């Protein structure tokens, strides 16, 4: 159908891609405590649950 | 610069060395330099033939 007049200038983004494969060098690591019980992501070396 | 251009995900395999030094980083710059420090007299060495 015939509308009012349209003027539109979109602006996109290169988008360049490399595939995301597979997490490799990820450990599951188990343990039997009283404090902090279930995960607890220790995604970094420094900070530990106290 | 060669390094951060293929974290990025661009395939520089036919540009030119100097096409890649052409090529645009978004604010980041990176240089190197050589110099040599000079130093005091600290040891002196000295033969006298007779």
């Amino acid at each position: 159908a015939i509308g009012l007049p349209s003027i539109n200038i979109s602006f996109k983004e290169l988008a360049t891609t490399v595939k995301e494969r597979s997490a490799r060098g990820i450990i599951a690591m188990v343990l039997k405590d009283a404090k902090a019980l279930g995960l607890n992501e220790i995604h970094e070396k420094e900070d530990i649950p106290v | 610069q060669k390094s951060y251009l293929k974290s990025k995900g661009v395939d520089l395999s036919y540009m030119t060395l100097q096409e890649i030094k052409e090529a645009n980083t978004g604010s980041k710059v990176f240089l190197k330099a050589k110099i040599k420090v000079l130093d005091a007299m600290e040891d002196i060495d000295l033969s006298i033939e007779i």
